[PDB]
């Protein structure tokens, strides 16, 4: 029980706990404590035998080897008593009342039952993590206990501590299916045949176009088979490449990834799980420490409250001919599909197939498929997954909750353990009695709609009664924030950059699309690569072929262009769309031409918030990674209040069949025994980052600097100077948009000036220098041989009653369709969104934004600035701006510019590193990292400042949150600090250098770094955190006039990796850091960051928002441009630096004092002159 | 001890232990000293003592055109029946015994408000079962076919000057819509019928009481026949859903327009310290209401103030000028074009969605029920016979963003504007522009008329009319739709949602002793119609939920093509999807305002917080007031949305639950809960196609609660620019077999439910965990 | 407990033959003691 | 306890920095706890 001097400080890295600020009657501190000690070697303890055996094994040796306590401390910080449980000889619990409440006396301390705790030798050995106080009942605590295992986990050895991805020349594409699929010409029947004629009733507008196709369902009579079942009709197959060319988990999965232990191993195995221990201590008393109540945090509570719908997650509510189109197009089928995330499944990526979706699929007879069957893929919460859910305690009323912390105790490189629920532990009859529980936050976050946040609008953050949205986070913590109680860090968000779907014949040419959809590629970021979409992802099979050839450009199915879209015109509605009526057992595919880019795309086909809850009718999949900043204001009475099992009814559950899936409500009726509606609204309001949206966000992060270097995104201090990479204010030209579309009732409409000149950014596309306000129908688009499209053709015509025979198309189109183009007054022909914008966000902050690479820096192959990189010729291959293959929303060259790989910015011999627009012959590029490798899970410590304020260490950064709790018109709402030391900037495993942030006493936000602490990687390529596999780009001769005037035209890359060896050297790490003179350390100190000196006008905006006299946007870029010189004002600065001798491994933090490593404890000079008189006298 | 409604007429007590007290069970009608044909309609407790409204099933009222006492009872066959609001008390066990006993006497009229009444035509009741396309109205004549006439286009540039429409860009813009067809109209003297039509755009006789009564009723009888063998393709036969909204009927025929308004009109009660307050209910219009002072004699005859002598505070002035514009029109020229706007009046009645009082104020809310005017001409005769003139308010696109500048924009103030414009790759039903504003750039300021063509000016007779929901135009287009469902974005950087300020406003308010006392005078008033001004009221454009109805999935400025489709754009076509046992998906309800006190501790020297509660079609609605005032709160910004309202989305099991079917409301000042109770059996036994009905057995009840920073709770919240809001959930207390007598809130843990399975009764308690209930079968005594 | 507003209690009666204060048997047929609570009499 | 005659207190101190009350830890050579027992103390 004695303080043991062996006994150290330390912070856990999964929820960033070192000490708890213990208030009330007896303040202080709780703190981890544990043995520094080295010689240690697990390499021992061999591996027949299986998982289990051998973790025991590496615990009784363990046990024998390490020594852990929590150590509580005196308001001064000085330490009193230890509490190490396996040094703890005949241990007892309190002698409770005769109402459960337990004995005890200020002086004697609490009663002792002589007993030990239950299930004690399986906890015995068991290291503390975390510790929470009870908010009412005095000295009240509760103990996170773990197995020492957790701790050791990237320790063990390789061959069952795995990877998810592969170690004689390298080429990224062998373990990806690339080959697209074929015509079958057996099932030519299985083609959707064209309707006989429309329906006239009161319509009267005519067309010669090819009528709408017709998708029949009939239920009919018959156990396992329907008398209509147009959605199961197939008329293509895989490709036959030296075999059938699909996704085979057995075949492509040799050594495939599985968990270190099942859910059911886990919950059977009361030693390899987490505990809660509920605790008794007063300090200045005889009987200061007594235990209570031992739970095991029982992963089966929260798999038994996962929805119905995760029990067959290859599978989704759009049923069968979503399942085929995406099993074809050699994507993932379903919400959560194992080969996308193999981290919830019990046998891992032995299950990462489309196999066995839970519902009968390739029937001989297609009116079979869709019928409900046997599955055994479901999701669950194995090892891995598990102990990421394990940290981050709260004490609310009789209960403790456990949200999860950042998941890196089991994180791996190519792995992204998070917390996917809430565990409750409910006790009752004065902490005598307990209940374990767990919520998935899918249901908790159900409620989630576009009112409840003030910054980006139309996030995809939407779900249905069928919980597709998987939310999963990198936690911060669960603070109280005066009030309100907060929950914190980095969210997983619903897929974007797979929304779009390719046109069957396409794959070859858009790898990384493919790989993407493929679960290979595990970015989640949008890819510029949109020649070979589809002008709708939600097209069935069925209607692939209705124009094979491609001469009548298949206006149900065709490659997209959102040039060749209809009118919205009464006639040309009433023509192609009102004419065709759905009935009980018929819908039609019109023959409407549809299209649109990124933005138009995800606005009809992503799971975007409304303004009402549950009403995403697509929900795509689900991100690798957490892709969102996020807060949350949550209901504390509705966590205390709700039940602890939830019942789910058939409303949860997808249709049996195609008959009752085909007319399938949204929303339904939930039964009358059920209670899972009622934990929709848990979350109050929500914020993901600084309260701006749209373009106005754009300007903001070109205001914001790459940590690497320390330069902005806007390249704006010192016509061929660079351009901006996020905005296109003063980028490219001014274009009239009342000269765009259909040029009617524009001008007041989108800008409030007389005025409407909007800036077309970089890559645009003009008729003529002289004439930038719209671009005619010259750009229209042609297909292989006799291949001009037509406008003025028959079918091209609506003809209304009185015969005035018009086109259906635009005169003139907007002047940008480049990664960039930011539309006001045209959906259809932006690419820039909110999802992106808010992924762009914490990239850039994490400084991890792919870059676009056609030249590495070697001989023969390089990239020079001058002559080759023209800022004035943006409209041109001079600008080079891809148009394919980078990321969407920014200025690919402007980013390199920005990273230095091409300039002095980084080196100051200039690495030549770029990408040329080649004019000369087909041109062939592969995506790179920056260098750097900061993760999106690397969310620290949640530190409340005020009563108004909270923040937390987010990669090399320290983000605020001024304007959440309660906001105030003008403010940006976010701070930053940046880290100075360029060895953690620029380390492999730079979150190995953090040891906590903590609130000081002077009222500013501190971090603990300890460079010396920092990981080196085990390791043709190399795996690191930030390690992609990007795909190879082949594109045809880029031309050199009116370049961007067509989508960008790819080529077949399939055997294109062979000639880009330079390139492909560039993928590791390592090799980037080499070439931008940041190959080795050229260093440090061990010390604490301090966060920027803020006032309560820091990020007062309000000047450089609103107005009409220039758009939003473009005041909010002349303000930052007034402001470079002086971020600090805006709240965008560097972080102050103090340095601290020896190793920082934590802090001892006590509401008075903040000790590292606990040294510095004094008497308190104050209370130095006042004792009590003795009792004698 | 807890008071339990045991049926119409009798009143139970209970313990705290949920044991009832013996000889408890007390007959207020009988105490009351009131006749068999009388019901208790509401109760309530002020100072003590119980407080309770009763009325009669057998009360008759006539409207008589000619003389000076125009509304009053039919004393001849037993219908002079008026309502009683009685004070009880206990004398002791439970004795109850009656204090006083105030008579609500008919309205008094006068000789304007008469000149009203005499061609004053209204819309028959909302049903259940009454469908977007019973209420769909076929279109009136566009602007450029009233002031000009037929085949006058391309000649509308020239033209429009004349008729004081300059620069006007919207010749096609509707002007109304045709009362010839289409749901009843009736004359205060008038009877409603039974029958609905299915499609008002071809079925139905509008305001032509004589073409219905002589050869349409006999087509309806016919094909909607009561209890079935009918065919029900052109009529719907709701006369069991009509009682079940207070219908009052001699056997099959309900009672005259001006007996239905008396028996809805007296369904709600609120008691102050000097006042009682009787209101109307959430199914029927309420054109008066009645304060009665409590000093009042044993014999007094308290009469009610008519709402078009109540002058409410819109917001802002543009504000009630829009509302009073659309009345009618102001220019008699002819002699009898009487009116409500001619005859300066303002707003008629509304749907009221209850009344409460705290700290001795009374707080009202609910929908205004559309009034306009219409043409009776009755012959070459006026372009605008047999028709409506209503139109589209929504703020046009073009328009400045911020609250105060969105609901002042001069669009469609004095005549209709919007229609359908194609806007670059989409398109919208708002007017794109305002002012001087075009596509060109400034063409001279836009000009805006009442549908009355100048020529004809002398030659028309516009009277008024009032609908049964809050929509003011039912002409089945485009806009209709749009302005029901709040689907009119602009398409500026910052998104924002142009409202409309005579279709769907939701009014609110807070009335001190004095303006209580003001509208005490106003029924008091003899020879002039005297009028009241209340300050603390406020209006807010409040739409159905976009996603009730097939075929809407956001609402957004962009819409797609599908979007300008017929199906999906006029009344007749829209189809409904809603689940809060409507047919309609169309018009907003309203119901369940309660009041109550926050528990929670605030700043020293600061009076406690009261806000309201009320549920409305989609969710639940906040009303928050300044205690220190007494007024409603509010912020110095304007360009937020008055902060004294607040709305949060309900989830699939608050939607499930009938709106019809509510029961009571109920307020816990220990907890700071609002309690709703829908009792299923308060269902009609009848659908439309005089199917029974089989799920009128059961209950649920919704726990509403406080959410959000609330007033002086600190230094910082003495001020506030954010409206605290509420949060509808499902309680957990629910049934399907059970039917519910009362609900007893036992304590702050702990609730017990009255209920009969099969006769035999069965008390049932529930753990309460802070609005969250689980059955407790070990608590079964 | 003035927080649970509970009161046990236990009747008592002059005997006349012993000058005594004997309790009241029968006062609730399980004893002379007896409790009062409001709605936690749910233990 | 009134029977006893003793007295369990804790000394505490308003703090400058924090403007708050904060126990006076050397008040007793113990902790800021002391009891004032007459002479029961056995």
């Amino acid at each position: 029980q004695a303080v043991d001097e062996t006994l150290t400080p330390w912070t856990w890295n999964n929820n960033n706990f070192s000490s708890l600020k213990i208030t009330g009657e007896n303040p202080g501190s709780f703190g981890l404590v544990r043995s520094q000690n080295d010689n240690l070697n697990i390499s021992s303890v061999t591996k027949s035998d299986d998982n289990l055996k051998y973790l025991n094994a590496v615990e009784k040796y363990l046990d024998g080897q390490q020594n852990f306590a929590i150590r509580r401390y005196d308001n001064n910080g000085r330490a009193l008593y230890d509490i190490n449980l396996a040094k703890m000889e005949n241990p007892s619990t309190v002698q409770r009342g005769l109402n459960g409440e337990p004995i005890f006396d200020p002086f004697k301390g609490f009663g002792l039952t002589g007993n030990a705790p239950t299930d004690w030798n399986e906890i015995k050995g068991k290291v503390p993590v975390e510790v929470v106080q009870s908010p009412h009942s005095p000295n009240l605590y509760f103990v996170l206990l773990v197995p020492k295992v957790a701790l050791e986990y990237h320790n063990l050895n390789n061959q069952v501590v795995k990877e998810s991805l592969e170690v004689s020349s390298f080429n990224p594409t062998q373990r990806l299916q690339k080959d697209s699929p074929v015509k079958d010409s057996s099932k030519q029947g299985e083609k959707l045949s064209e309707t006989t004629a429309s329906s006239m009733s009161s319509g009267m507008a005519t067309s010669t176009r090819a009528k709408a196709l017709k998708v029949e369902v009939e239920r009919g009579s018959q156990s396992d088979s329907l008398l209509k079942n147009d959605f199961a009709k197939k008329p293509l197959k895989h490709k036959n490449s030296s075999g059938e060319v699909k996704l085979e988990a057995e075949k492509e999965f040799t050594e495939a990834w599985k968990p270190l232990l099942t859910t059911d191993q886990i919950a059977r195995e009361k030693g390899m799980g987490a505990t809660v221990v509920s605790f008794y201590d007063a300090p200045y008393s005889e009987n200061h420490t007594a235990f209570g109540l031992v739970d095991h945090i029982d992963p089966k509570k929260m798999v038994e409250n996962y929805p119905p719908s995760w029990k067959t997650p290859k599978w989704n509510h759009h049923g069968i001919w979503d399942y085929n189109a995406r099993n074809l197009l050699l994507q993932t089928t379903g919400f959560f599909n194992p080969r996308r995330h193999p981290e919830w499944f019990d046998e891992g990526q032995a299950k990462a197939d489309n196999t066995s979706p839970g519902f009968k699929v390739g029937d001989t007879d297609h009116k079979k498929d869709g019928f409900k069957k046997n599955s055994s893929s479901p999701i669950a919460l194995p090892f891995e997954a598990y102990f990421a859910n394990i940290g981050n305690m709260v004490a609310i009323g009789n209960s403790v909750f456990i949200f999860g912390g950042n998941g890196h105790a089991t994180k791996m490189f190519t792995t992204n353990p998070l917390s996917i629920g809430v565990f409750r532990i409910k006790y009752t009859d004065n902490f005598s009695k307990s209940s374990v529980t767990g919520w998935p936050y899918a249901v908790l976050f159900g409620g989630l709609i576009n009112p409840q946040t003030n910054g980006l609008k139309d996030l995809p953050l939407g779900t249905n009664r069928w919980f597709e949205y998987v939310p999963r986070m990198a936690v911060s913590g669960v603070k109280w924030v005066g009030n309100q109680l907060v929950l914190a860090g980095t969210l997983t968000m619903g897929d974007t950059a797979t929304v779009p779907r390719l046109k069957y014949d396409q794959l070859e040419k858009h790898l990384n699309l493919v790989a993407q959809g493929q679960g290979l590629l595990r970015e989640d970021l949008q890819i510029f690569t949109p020649y070979g979409w589809a002008n709708r992802p939600d097209i069935p099979v069925g209607a692939w072929l209705q124009d094979e050839m491609g001469s009548k450009f298949g206006p149900h199915y065709f490659l997209n262009n959102p040039d060749i879209q209809d009118n919205v015109n009464n006639d040309t509605v009433e023509a192609l769309i009102s004419s065709y009526k759905n009935t009980d057992k018929l819908k039609h595919v019109y023959p409407y031409r549809y299209s649109g880019l990124y933005a138009w795309q995800l606005f009809n086909w992503s799971n975007k918030l409304t303004n009402t809850p549950l009403s995403a009718n697509f929900v795509n999949e689900n991100s690798y990674a957490p892709n969102s900043l996020f807060a949350a204001i949550l209901n504390e009475d509705l966590l205390t209040g709700l039940s602890d099992k939830i019942f789910y009814g058939k409303e949860n559950e997808f249709a049996e069949n195609e008959a009752d899936r085909f007319n399938q409500l949204l929303s339904l009726n939930p039964n009358p025994n059920t209670n899972w509606a009622r934990y929709l609204n848990v979350v109050q309001r929500f914020t993901t980052g600084p309260n701006l949206d749209s373009s106005t966000f754009d300007q903001f992060l070109d205001f914001l600097p790459w940590i690497g270097n320390g330069k902005p995104f806007s390249n704006s201090p010192s016509s061929s100077t660079p351009l901006p990479t996020f905005s296109n204010i003063n980028v490219g030209v001014k274009s009239m948009i009342t000269q765009h579309l259909n040029k009617e009732n524009t001008r007041w409409v989108f800008i409030p000036n007389f005025s409407p000149d909007i800036w077309t950014g970089a890559g645009y596309r003009v008729q003529s220098a002289n004439q930038k306000n719209g671009i005619p129908f010259e750009q229209v688009k042609p297909s292989n041989n006799s291949t001009p499209f037509d406008p003025n053709s028959d079918d091209n015509k609506v003809t209304p009653s009185g015969g005035s025979s018009k086109p259906t198309t635009y005169p003139a189109l907007p002047n940008s369709i480049s990664p960039t183009s930011d539309w006001i007054n045209a959906l259809t022909f932006t690419n820039k969104n909110n999802p992106q914008r808010n992924q762009l966000l914490l990239r850039s902050l994490l400084g991890t934004i792919p870059v676009l690479i056609n030249k590495s820096g070697d001989s023969n192959d390089q990239f020079n600035k001058d002559s080759e990189q023209k800022w004035d010729k943006t409209e041109t291959n001079e600008g080079n701006l891809p148009g394919f293959g980078e990321v969407n929303g920014l200025y690919n060259a402007a980013l390199l510019h920005t990273y230095g790989f091409f300039g002095t910015n980084t080196n100051s011999t200039d690495p030549k590193i770029g990408f040329k627009a080649d004019s000369s012959s087909s041109s062939s590029s592969t995506l790179v990292g920056s260098g750097l490798n900061w993760t999106s899970q690397d969310v620290g410590n949640l530190v409340v400042i005020n009563d108004t304020s909270f923040g937390f260490q987010l990669g090399g950064w320290f983000i605020t949150f001024t304007d959440f709790i309660r906001p105030r018109t003008g403010y940006l709402g976010i701070t930053l600090s940046s880290l100075q030391d360029q060895t953690i900037i620029w380390a492999d495993q730079p979150w190995t250098s953090f040891k906590g942030s903590y609130l000081d006493s002077d009222g500013t936000p501190k971090s603990l770094w300890d460079p010396t602490a920092l990981k080196s990687l085990p390791n043709n390529p190399t795996l690191s955190p930030s390690f992609q596999l990007y795909q190879p780009n082949k594109v045809k001769a880029y031309q050199t006039t009116n370049t961007y005037n067509k989508l960008i035209e790819p080529v077949d890359a399939t055997s294109a990796a062979t000639n880009m060896t330079s390139l492909l050297k560039l993928l590791t790490t390592k090799n980037i850091k080499a070439k931008l003179g940041k190959g080795t350390a050229s260093n440090n100190g061990g010390g604490v960051s301090q966060t920027i000196n803020t006032i309560t006008t820091t990020g007062n905006i309000s000047e450089g928002l609103k107005e009409e006299t220039s758009i939003q946007a473009e005041t909010l870029k002349k303000f930052f441009d007034s402001k470079q010189n002086n971020k600090s004002e805006i709240g965008i600065g560097d972080s102050t630096f103090t340095k601290m001798d020896g190793k920082l491994t934590g802090v001892v933090s006590t509401p008075l004092v903040n000790l590292i490593n606990g040294q510095g404890a004094t008497s308190d000079s104050d209370t130095e002159k006042i004792s009590f008189k003795p009792g004698n006298q | 001890t807890f008071l339990v409604k045991e049926d119409s007429k009798n009143v139970t007590a209970y313990t705290p232990f949920a044991t009832p007290i013996t000889d408890s069970k007390s007959d207020l009608v009988s105490l009351a000293q009131l006749d068999s044909s009388y019901q208790i309609a509401d109760q309530t407790i002020h100072n003590t003592n119980l407080f309770v409204l009763f009325k009669s099933r057998d009360v008759k009222v006539k409207y008589e055109s000619s003389g000076s006492n125009n509304i009053s009872f039919d004393s001849t066959s037993q219908g002079e029946k008026p309502s009683y609001v009685v004070e009880f008390t206990n004398s002791t066990g439970i004795k109850w015994t009656m204090v006083k006993k105030y008579q609500l006497d008919v309205p008094n009229v006068s000789s304007d408000m008469n000149q009203v009444l005499k061609n004053l035509i209204l819309e028959q009741p909302l049903t259940k079962y009454t469908l977007n396309s019973s209420l769909a109205k076929e279109k009136g004549k566009t602007q450029r076919e009233v002031h000009l006439g037929s085949g006058q286009a391309n000649q509308w540039t020239s033209q429009r000057n004349q008729h004081d429409l300059n620069n006007n860009p919207s010749p096609n813009a509707s002007t109304g819509f045709k009362l010839t067809t289409g749901n009843a109209y009736r004359k205060l003297s008038e009877s409603w019928p039974i029958y609905e039509p299915i499609d008002g755009t071809k079925q139905g006789k509008g305001k032509d009481s004589s073409g219905w009564s002589s050869t349409e009723e006999n087509e309806a009888k016919n094909d909607a026949p009561s209890v079935s063998s009918g065919t029900f393709n052109k009529y719907l036969n709701t006369k069991q859903a009509l009682e079940s909204i207070g219908i009052l009927f001699d056997d099959q025929t309900p009672r005259n327009v001006i007996t239905q308004l008396y028996y809805a009109s007296t369904s709600k009660l609120a008691v102050t310290n000097n006042h009682i307050v009787v209101m109307g209910n959430s199914f029927l219009p309420s054109m008066w209401y009645w304060v009665v002072e409590r000093s009042a004699q044993e014999n007094a005859s308290n009469k009610p103030t008519w709402f078009a002598n109540t002058n409410l505070d819109w917001g802002e002035d543009k504000q009630k000028q829009f509302v009073e514009n659309q009345l009618g029109y102001k220019e008699t020229t002819s002699t009898n074009s009487h009116n409500f706007h001619s005859k300066s009046f303002t707003q008629p009645a509304y749907l009221i969605s209850g009344i409460d009082s705290v700290n001795d104020q009374i707080i009202f809310s609910g929908f205004k029920a559309g009034s306009v005017g219409y043409d009776s001409s009755s012959s070459s005769s006026s372009s605008t016979k047999d028709q409506a003139l209503a139109w589209s308010t929504t703020t046009s696109l073009d328009s400045k963003t911020g609250y105060k500048d969105l609901v002042t924009n001069d669009t469609g103030l004095n005549g209709p504007i919007n229609g359908s414009f194609s806007i670059q790759d989409t398109f919208s039903f708002v007017v794109p522009y305002s002012g001087n504003h075009t596509n060109n750039g400034t063409t001279g300021p836009i000009k805006t008329a009442y549908p009355v063509k100048k020529d004809q000016k002398s030659t028309v007779k516009i009277n008024s009319l009032i609908n049964a929901t809050p929509l003011n135009s039912y002409g089945d287009e485009g806009i209709g739709v749009f302005d029901a469902l709040g689907l009119n974005y602009n398409f500026k950087s910052n998104q924002e949602r142009l409202p409309s300020r005579t279709d769907q406003i939701f009014v609110y308010g807070i009335v001190s002793p004095n303006e209580l006392r003001s509208a005490k005078s106003s029924a008091d008033s003899t020879g002039s119609d005297t009028k009241v001004n209340w300050s603390n009221t406020q209006s807010r454009y409040l739409p159905v939920p976009y996603n009730y109805s097939e075929g809407i999935i956001d609402a957004d400025g962009f819409k797609r093509p599908e979007n300008r489709g017929a199906s999906v754009t006029t009344f007749s076509g829209l189809k409904s999807i809603a689940p809060d046992g409507f047919a309609n998906s169309i018009a907003n309800f309203s119901v369940g305002l309660k009041a109550g006190i926050d528990p929670n501790p605030v700043m020293s020297g600061k009076k406690a917080n009261y806000g309201a509660v009320v549920l409305t079609r989609g969710g639940v609605v906040r009303l928050n007031f300044n205690p220190g005032n007494d007024s409603l709160l509010s912020t110095t910004d304007n360009n937020i949305a008055p902060i004294s309202f607040s709305f949060t989305p309900f989830t699939a099991a608050e939607s499930a639950v009938d709106l019809t079917t509510f029961k009571e409301v109920t307020y816990n000042q220990e907890s700071g809960l609002w309690s709703y109770i829908f009792d299923s059996s308060l269902k009609p036994s009848h659908d439309g196609k005089q199917t029974p009905v089989t799920d009128n057995m059961g209950f649920s009840v919704i726990t509403v609660s406080r959410t959000g920073i609330e007033l002086n709770q600190d230094q910082a919240t003495t001020t506030l620019d954010v409206a605290p809001s509420a949060l509808a959930v499902q309680s957990g207390i629910q049934s399907t077999t059970q039917t519910l007598t009362g609900v007893l809130p036992l304590s702050e843990e702990f609730s017990a439910v009255i209920a009969k399975d099969s006769d035999q009764n069965k008390i049932d308690i529930y753990k309460n965990n802070n609005g969250l209930f689980e059955i407790d079968t070990q608590l079964s005594n | 407990s003035v927080e649970n507003q509970t009161l046990g209690v236990r009747l008592e009666f002059k005997d006349p033959q012993t000058q005594q204060f004997i309790p009241v048997l029968n006062a609730s047929s399980t004893g002379p003691q007896t409790v009062f609570q409001p709605f936690n009499q749910w233990a």
